[PDB]
């Protein structure tokens, strides 16, 4: 009976040390993925807009060349 | 001799409290533990369950015992609550919620060791120690989950004294809490294991004799544990006072319990009667044994007239011929033989103490072993397996660290236990 009191008591101790795991680190990961999502679809936005002021430099060396004639 | 008693959780401190008022009185002692008594019958005996402290005081052997500290206020502010050792109260913070693996396995294993300490201080101040009495109820956390673990600790330590205990089985008539078939049937299991006399207190029974006998239409715990202290006075009558019986806790065990798991007591208690023309009345010794042995004055729900008695004591009280109470308790096995199985001659045994209980002229107290105790058990066993066939409910105690495994054994020892009930009240001879 004394070993399976102490059996009992370990195992109450030992799921909620369990559930504190879990918790601890479901969050960390979701944490963890929002962030780089959410700076994936920032650095996606920006390299696009980058990508129009590169055409536009392009549209002015372009009008430079028609210049010469 | 000597007696250590044990009271754990609110219902166990709150009978137990009252244990001690009543018998206090009995003995003469006031509050303050002096003794103001006449007859020096009230000090003949009183060492088995006080302690004689300096100045002529008597101190109840008595610890206290739970897991949140509302009742030990409640007791120490009382009658008679001046009169307890204070080093004898021993109680948490946390409180058990109802739950027996809380105070079985989680929060009572911390305080556990503490009662084990007072329960061996007082052990080693007694001449011949003859064992240990225990106030609790089944069907909530303290009283049944540690009350059970202090039961199955004590027995380790001294494994040759009686283990008694006064349990109080729940009702559905009394109480609202769901869970309560849960922590009984996992107290009885530990108790048809443990203990070696149990005094079954069914609180469905103290209701139907408050509501229907006695016809208190807002019955109260106060109603209902004056009549655990009257029975619980009467049962112990032939342990605090002298005369013609030269008796303690063991031989009442050899003589009642004819099979080791087959220990558990249907009391009762006389006289009953509804306030209050009747309550002027002349209590004849007729009266009192035909009451006595009424179906309707059983303190366990349970219909006697539906199986067979395997041993009976009976205690009267008071001025009386022994004569008369010879003649009439003859009367009843002689007239109804049926009822007393006849493979144990001479079954039904009667003592009378000349003391009666305070307010009364007369009284007897019934102690019956009988087959149709099954009753009780099978009541309990439905209401669990109802809920245990779809785990409802299974949560509060597997949070604690039970397996299932646990309850099933449980019940599976329960049923047992019926059905060795039930071989008896077929057996012939
Ligand atoms: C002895 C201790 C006790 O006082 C006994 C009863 C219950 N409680 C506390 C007090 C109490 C009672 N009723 C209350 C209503 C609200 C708040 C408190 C109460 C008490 C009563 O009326 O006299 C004081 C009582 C309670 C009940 C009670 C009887 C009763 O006093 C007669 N019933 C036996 C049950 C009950 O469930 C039942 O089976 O029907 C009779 C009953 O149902 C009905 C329809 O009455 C009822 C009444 C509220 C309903 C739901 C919950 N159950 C639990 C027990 C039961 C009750 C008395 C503890
Ligand atoms: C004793 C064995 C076992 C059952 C039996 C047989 C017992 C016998 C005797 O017990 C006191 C009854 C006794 O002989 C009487 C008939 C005079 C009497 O007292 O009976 C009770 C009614 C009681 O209801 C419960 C009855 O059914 C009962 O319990 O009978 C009131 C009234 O009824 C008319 C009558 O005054 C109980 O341990
Ligand atoms: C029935 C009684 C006495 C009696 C029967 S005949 C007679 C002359 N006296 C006693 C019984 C005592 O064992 C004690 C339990 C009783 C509980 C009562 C306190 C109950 O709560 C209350 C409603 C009562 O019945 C009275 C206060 C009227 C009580 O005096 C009568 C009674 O039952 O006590
Ligand atoms: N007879 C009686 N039963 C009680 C009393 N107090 C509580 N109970 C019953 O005991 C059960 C609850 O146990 P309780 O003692 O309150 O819980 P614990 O403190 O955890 O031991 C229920 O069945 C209640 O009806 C009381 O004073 N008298
Ligand atoms: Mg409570």
């Amino acid at each position: 009976k004394r070993e399976h009191e102490r059996e009992v008591i370990q195992k109450a101790i030992e799921e909620n040390n369990n559930f504190i795991k879990m918790a601890k680190e479901k969050l960390a990961q979701k944490m963890e993925s929002n962030k780089e999502n959410r700076e994936a679809h920032l650095a996606a936005m920006l390299e696009r807009l980058q990508e129009k002021d590169k055409h536009a430099e392009e549209v002015r060396k372009n009008k430079e060349l028609k210049e010469e004639a | 001799r000597e007696i250590v008693h044990i009271q754990a959780g609110q219902c166990g401190n709150q009978i137990g409290a009252k244990f001690w008022e009543v018998i206090s009185d009995e003995h003469g002692i006031d509050p303050t533990g002096s003794y103001h008594g006449d007859s020096d019958l009230q000090l003949e005996r009183i060492n088995v369950y006080y302690n004689e402290a300096t100045g002529n005081k008597y101190v109840p052997r008595a610890i206290l015992v739970d897991l949140e500290p509302g009742t030990m206020d409640s007791v120490r502010s009382g009658p008679f609550g001046q009169i307890f050792r204070p080093d004898n109260f021993v109680f948490g913070q946390s409180g058990a919620g109802n739950n027996w693996a809380k105070g079985h396995y989680t929060e009572g294993a911390e305080l556990v060791d503490s009662v084990l300490d007072v329960v061996r201080k007082e052990s080693e101040s007694c001449d011949c120690l003859q064992g240990f009495q225990l106030t609790h109820s089944l069907g909530g956390g303290t009283g049944s989950g540690m009350g059970t673990l202090l039961i199955s600790k004590i027995r380790e330590e001294y494994p040759d004294r009686i283990m008694n205990t006064f349990s109080v089985m729940p009702s559905p008539k009394v109480s609202d809490t769901v869970v309560e078939p849960y922590n009984a049937t996992l107290s009885v299991h530990q108790l048809v294991e443990n203990t070696d006399e149990t005094y079954c207190i069914d609180n469905e029974a103290l209701y139907d004799i408050c509501f229907r006998t006695l016809k208190l239409t807002t019955p109260t715990y106060g109603d209902l544990n004056h009549l655990v202290s009257a029975t619980m006075s009467g049962v112990t009558t032939c342990l605090r006072f002298p005369g013609q019986l030269n008796a303690d806790l063991r031989k009442l065990a050899v003589n009642m319990v004819p099979f080791p798991r087959l220990h558990f007591f249907m009391p009762g208690f006389a006289p009953l009667t509804s306030r209050g023309s009747q309550q002027y009345r002349a209590l004849t010794v007729p009266e009192l044994t035909q009451q006595m042995f009424d179906s309707k004055n059983m303190m366990a729900a349970c219909d006697p007239r539906h199986g067979r008695y395997l041993t009976v004591a009976a205690i009267f009280r008071g001025r009386m011929s022994m004569k008369e109470v010879d003649e009439q308790m003859l009367n009843v096995q002689n007239k109804n033989s049926s009822y007393f199985v006849e493979w144990i001659p001479n079954n039904v045994k009667t003592a009378v103490c000349d003391i009666p209980p305070r307010g009364l002229k007369m009284s007897a107290t019934f102690i019956g072993n009988s087959t149709a105790i099954q009753e009780l058990f099978k009541r309990i066993s439905e209401q669990f397996t109802a809920m245990f066939r779809r785990k409802a409910f299974l949560h509060w105690y597997t949070g604690e660290g039970m397996d299932e495994m646990e309850f099933t054994e449980a019940e599976s020892n329960m049923n047992d236990l019926v059905s060795e009930y039930q071989q008896y009240q077929d057996a012939t001879a």
